[PDB]
Parts: structure tokens; sequence; C-alpha cells
DNA sequence: CTTGACAAAAGTGTTAAATTGTGCTATACTGGGAGCCGTCACGGATGC
DNA sequence: GCATCCGTGAGTCGAGGAAGCACAATTTAACACTTTTGTCAAG
């Protein structure tokens, strides 16, 4: 309803409100010391999906090497932007380079560059440059008949990666048990493993690689950004109408007529809530009233046929979508699915 | 498109690259390994396997998701207090839980391709996609990579099943059980085949014969009567949309002014007729016929109020009923109400 | 007013159908589909 | 100032009314029996 009451109180444009309410952009509620492109992130800032993903999960990219070729970089070596990983592929961000699926493992027996072939249904169980005593497993497979083990002692070398993963992270080697787990979030100075011998020096998401027995901290921030009416209700609950009115009144003395014209429009809405006793967050619905059944009847006509009102169909859609969202939340469904369900629930209420 | 929910959803699912053969196998193996690791964790700590998986899932999904968080943090700490050999299963559980999320997110195009073939059957395109997504989540739970079958071959079964069950459960205002929905669909197919073979609409006898044993013309007709959707009360009638079905349907629940008055007139006349009776005879009839408390009392219950035996109450009521009959005959002021 | 037969008149309790809810299929399948189009007034809001 | 956009408004009565199956779980139906209730004649 132009001009929107929610937008006027929160100072959001018609487009900005729609983007948040229908899950197109994020709105920052707690930057958590997040920096985006060299600038600190500030509260009430709108983030696109790519910006949120970069801030919340970091920067990484996978480059598929052509079959047969061998990369010019080793597993676990830092790269810079523009560096050539393989003979024909060049990275676009600096970070740790990781072999995704090594197609050939070349062990060096001591008495001998024996080689073994790696297939998609097989996975290597040892890191690069590892000494293998005669008998230890090297490449695992579904069928033990094709499983690969080491006849004698040697050094395992991995070659021919299926693709190269460039991840902006910090690699922390460890020897004893790690005090963190995959998915945990850490801040500088937090202990990672070995009783404080290894500690985080940057924000990020901690992921433990047991094959490489290292701790990777994917540089990222624990920023609090949300979409939909849950974010808007968070802003509307935080409003101090007393404080907002005082600021608006001060801006009512600005020389410009447009500034005072806008301030009057905002303060008229602020005054309405202050005088009536209503709360701004009541403009977001948590419980939806249901009309009495006799005002939306499902009646049997003289011929025995049933006639019903349109409100029953609109209620059924909202209930079906609400129930489905509860099931998806109980299943721990990915964020993409949940966002679609929440966006559909908002539309069903509308 | 901000205005188009479907275009917005397609763009979002297009931001996750498709999985290759090697990528799919590792994700499936990690999911399989994580579930085995979770089962071992429950055995070692004795905790409920569901609780362990929920705690692991909460840690992976992060703090952006609304058992309170403190209990999760407590179970997380207890798991992390295990020795290194037992912490290895916790690491495997976390990796497997993350793999489950990426395997699901990478196959959201598969549901859309399957779901576009089910439109026009009562559910909207986005409703079909979300129901299909639920089958895709179920497929990841049961998919077995040891069999060397690709994910789409096994997942397509669950995606279709979820969409079809959703249609059977949500496509009608008056829900018909799934088994009855199957009967309706089969009957429509049989009639359509007969119609294209007889060069006309088949009768119930032809449809019943083609359906098989246990079917007759009566059953075919009752099933067709069962499958009639309600009509909208707001459907327009006429070229100018100012009249609707609801404007022509009378209300037959509330009594009419004429019905209410005749009920009140009868009560007044019956009250006067009961005046000619004795003080106790009127009470007996009013108690037995439910003219006082609203509900009929019995001879024994009536006797309980008055302290008389069951047989006597029956006779006194009968005499009073005979009295009233005599009065009515001599006046005939109460026969019109019958 | 009782006082004992009586008989349905009704209710309680199992049991077996009949109905209904639910899980499951293993070649590989991976981003939709329908508008299309002859009116004219006003505010009011924003793109600036 | 300014276009361009969207949103709201445009007479009254009347007459026309597309899986299939398996199996488990729940509900409905049909007995069975006992337990009121209603009459009876008395007494």
């Amino acid at each position: 309803d132009v001009p929107s009451k929610i937008g006027t109180l929160l100072d959001l444009s018609a487009t900005e409100l729609e983007q948040v309410l229908y899950f197109s952009k994020y709105i920052v509620l707690d930057p958590k010391g997040a920096i985006l492109n060299g600038v600190p992130v500030e509260k009430r800032q709108l983030l696109t999906d790519e910006e949120y993903r970069e801030l919340r999960y970091g920067k990484q990219e996978t480059y598929p090497l052509p079959p047969g070729v061998d990369a010019l970089v080793k597993d676990g070596e830092e790269v810079v932007k523009g560096q050539e990983l393989a003979p024909g592929v060049v990275s676009r961000l600096d970070g740790v380079a990781l072999y995704r699926f090594p197609r050939r493992v070349r062990v060096e027996y001591v008495k001998e560059p024996k080689d073994y072939r790696v297939q998609p249904h097989m996975n290597v169980v040892v890191p690069e440059g590892a000494r293998v005593e005669a008998g230890d497993k090297i490449v695992a497979a579904i069928d033990p008949e094709e499983e690969v083990i080491a006849e004698a002692e040697g050094v395992v070398h991995l070659h021919e990666p299926a693709s190269i993963l460039v991840v902006k992270a910090r690699v922390y080697p460890f020897e004893d048990d790690v005090e963190v787990s995959t998915g945990d979030r850490v801040a500088p100075g937090d202990v990672l493993a070995d009783g404080g011998k290894v500690k985080s020096d940057v924000y990020g998401r901690v992921e433990v690689d047991l094959v490489r027995n290292v701790v990777r901290v994917v540089e990222s921030y624990d920023i609090d950004a949300r979409m939909g009416a849950e974010a808007i209700q968070q802003l509307l609950k935080e409003l101090d109408l007393e404080a907002l009115e005082k600021e608006l009144l001060e801006e009512m003395k600005h020389p410009s007529r447009a500034r005072r014209a806008k301030a009057r429009k905002r303060l008229e809405v602020v005054r309405a809530f202050l005088d009536s006793g209503n709360r701004p967050e009541w403009m977001i619905l948590e419980a939806v009233p249901v009309l009495p059944p006799d005002l939306r009847p499902m009646v049997q006509v003289d011929g025995g046929r049933f006639a019903t009102s349109d409100l029953n169909d609109l209620y059924r859609r909202l209930i079906n979508r609400n129930n489905r969202l509860k099931k998806l939340l109980a299943q721990g469904a990915p964020e993409i699915i949940i966002r679609n369900e929440k966006r559909m629930l908002q539309e069903a209420v509308d | 498109s901000t205005s188009d929910p479907v275009r917005q959803y397609l763009h979002e699912i297009g931001q996750v690259p498709l999985l290759t053969l090697e990528e799919e196998v590792e994700l499936a193996r990690k999911v399989e390994e994580g579930m085995e690791a979770i089962k071992k964790l429950s055995e070692i700590t004795g905790l409920d396997p569901d609780l362990i998986r929920e705690v692991v899932r909460a840690k992976i999904l992060g703090s952006a998701r609304v058992l309170d968080p403190k209990t999760v943090e407590e179970i997380d700490q207890k798991l992390k207090s295990l020795p290194k050999e037992h912490k290895r299963y916790l690491h495997i559980a976390r990796e497997g839980e993350a793999a489950r999320q990426h395997l699901i997110e990478a196959n959201l195009r598969l549901v859309v391709s399957i779901a576009k073939k089910y439109t026009g059957r009562g559910l909207s395109f986005l409703d079909l996609i979300q129901e299909g997504n639920q089958g895709l989540i179920r497929a990841v739970e049961k998919f077995e990579y040891k069999r060397r079958f690709k994910f789409s071959t096994y997942a397509t079964w669950w995606i279709r099943q979820a969409i079809n069950r959703a249609i059977a459960d949500q496509a009608r205002t008056i829900r018909i059980p799934v088994h009855m929905v199957e009967t309706i669909n089969k009957l429509s197919r049989t009639a359509r085949q007969l119609q294209q073979e007889l060069g006309r609409e088949p009768t119930y006898e032809e449809i019943a014969e083609a359906m098989g044993p246990g079917w007759d013309a009566k059953r075919v007709e009752e099933t067709l009567k069962i499958a009639q959707e309600p009509v909208s009360l707001e459907t327009p009638i006429g070229d100018e949309k100012d009249s609707f079905y609801g404007d022509f349907i009378p209300d037959e629940h509330l009594p009419s002014p004429v019905d209410a008055a005749t009920q009140s007139l009868l009560s007044e006349e019956l009250e006067k007729a009961l005046s000619k009776l004795s003080e106790r005879e009127a009470m007996v009839l009013k108690l037995r016929k439910g003219l006082i408390d609203g509900r009929e009392h019995t001879l024994e219950e009536v006797g309980a109020f008055f302290g008389v035996t069951r047989e006597r109450i029956r006779q006194i009521e009968n005499k009073a009923l005979r009295k009233l009959k005599y009065h009515e005959s001599r006046t005939r002021k109460l026969r019109d109400f019958l």
C-alpha cells in the first residue's frame, strides 16, 4: 500500500523491501566484523546471494584438467591469481590448490617407479609424499579384488588430477587429536589441535582433512544476514519509536523542503504507532486467523452437489505449504529448498 | 525474475554445477560412511542415533537455523571429549552430513525436469517441485553406490513417487484416499479406451465389464459420484459479472420466521392445555416428554424425583394423556399444529 | 400406591471384514510455459 | 520539472441458477451378551 508502512518505519525503499521479503537479497543484522571487498560490512546492508555466499563460506573454484594431462602445481601449494595450474588452465584466485581426483598414483619402491591406475569408483587412502610400509593400503575400491596395496616400502606420489580446487584458506598441520570438527567456526587465537600448539590466525570455517591430516580454515565470517519477514520483524522489534521521533523532529528543521517533507511523512507514521499503542512488529503475522466456517460454507446443493467458497482453497494452500515447510525443516533440507518453501509460504499468505 | 517465482527458483538451482561421475560417487560414499560412523557413535556413547545425527546436522548447518542450542552444545562437547580414535567417527559424521547437503543441492535440476511432466493435475508447478524435492531427500537416504547404478536411475523413482502421492493427497478440496484415487484414475482410463473403441461414450455396463471382477454398473456410477469436485460459490453467471452461484442457494439451517412462530405458538397452546391437568400430572408429562430440562426422563428417573415406583408413574401419565385427549376433542384447538 | 413376570430397547464387548495410511520400486534421465492484444482519467511516487 | 510508472475509478433496479502393489494400521460392521426401560396383569 503505497507508501508502505513497513518501509516508512524501517526506511527501506519499495524495491528493497520486496527483495528481502521475497528472498532475493539478504539484509545484515550483525556484520560480525565482516569485510566485503575491503570495506567493513555494516548493519542494515543489503547483500546479494553471491556476496552472502562469499562472506559466509569464502572464495573457491574448481578447474577441470583435461584428461591425461598432469598439473604443474603440487597438492597443497599456494597459488596466486593468474598463475597457470596445468599446462592450459590458469587460476583466478590465490589460495591452496588441492587435487580433486588423482587418476594415477605413482609409488616409488626401494630395492622403482611402479604405477597404479585410479578409477571413479576408487578412492586414494593416503596423502601425497607418504612412506608406505609393505602391506599398507594405497587405493581403495568397492571390490577388494581390484583394491590396491603396496608390495614394499616406498613413497606415494599422486599425479593426473581430475580437477584442481583453489580454496582461499589457511592450512594448519597437526600431529595429535584436533580440538575442532568440520563445520565449526573459529576466530583468531582459537586452539585447533595439539593443545594450543596450532591456533587459528584468521576467521573462517574449519574443515579437517584426515587424509592430509591438516586443518583448513576457509576464510569466512560468521555474519548474521537474513531474508524474508523473519529479518524484517527483527528490525521492527528493534525500533525505538521514542528515539526515531526525536531524530525525525531534529531533521524537521532542515532548510530543504524535500527533507522536511520526507521527515514529516515518516514521523506521521511514527506518531500513529506511538499514539495508538500498536507495535510495528504486529505488521508481520506469526499466527493467521481462520474465518468461521459458516462465512466460508461448504454446502450441499438441492441436487446433492457440493458448493464451496474460494477462501477454503486459499486456506488449504497456506496450510499445505506451512505443513510442508515444517517437514523440510525437520529433515534438515538445504537452504535452497527452505528458501523456496518460505517464499511460497509468503505468497500463499498474500 | 523478482516477479516470477519460477524463474527465480530456476536461477537459484542453476548456481550449483552438476556432479560428474567421480564427484557423485564420493558424495554418495561420504554419505554412506557418515551414516555408518553415526551408528558407531551411538553404540560407543549409548546416545540415541537420531539425537546424534540431529546434533551433527545442527553443527554443519550452522547458527543460521532456528532441542535448544544449549543441549546441542552439550552433546557436541561430550562427543568432542572422546579420544582420537573415537573422534575420527565424529569427523566422518561431519563430512558425511556436509556431503548429504551438496548431493541434494546438485540434483535440484533433476526434480524440475521430472516435475514439469505433472503440471495441470491440481498442483502448481512450484508445489510439484517441492514435493519432488522431498522424494529427492528420501532418495539420498536410501541410495546405495555399491550397486554402481547412477543416482538419477534410482532417484527418479522417489521423485516421481513423491509428486504422485502429493497429487493424490492435495489435489482435491474434499480429499479422497489414495486407494480411491487409484480407482478413479483407472476408471477414467478404461472409459477413455472404450470411448475411442466404441466410437461413443461407454455406458456404465461397458465400463463395469472392462474394469473386471467385482465391478457392476452400480459401482461404476457410485465411484463417479464420489469423484465430483465441489463447485465454487463465486462462479459468475451471465455476461456481466454481477451474479454468482451463492446468490441462488438458500440457507436451510436457520429456522424461518414462519417456522419459529409456529413453534412458539404451539408451545403457548400446549402450555394452556397442560393447565387443565393436575399439579403433579402436568409435571409428570413435562418431565417424561422433556418439556422442563430439555431431555426426556424415564419412569425410574421420574420416580426418583417424586419417590414413586415405576409402574405408578406410567399409569398416572396415561390418565393425564387421556385427559388431554378428551380436552382436545372438546376444543379441537390443537389438531392444526400436527 | 406396589409387585412381581415379561418383552423389547438399549448398551457393552469382541471379531472380522472393509477401509485407509504408508513405504517402495536400482539402465540413465539434470533450468517452465503461456501470453500475444483498441480507454481514459486522475493522484502519488520515485528515477533522478 | 518531468516524464514514467503503477494503482484506483468509471449509474440503478430487473432477468438469467495419467502407477501398482504390498502390507500394516485404523475404522466400520456384525455378531454376541447383559442391562436397562416399558408394560403388564395382578395385588
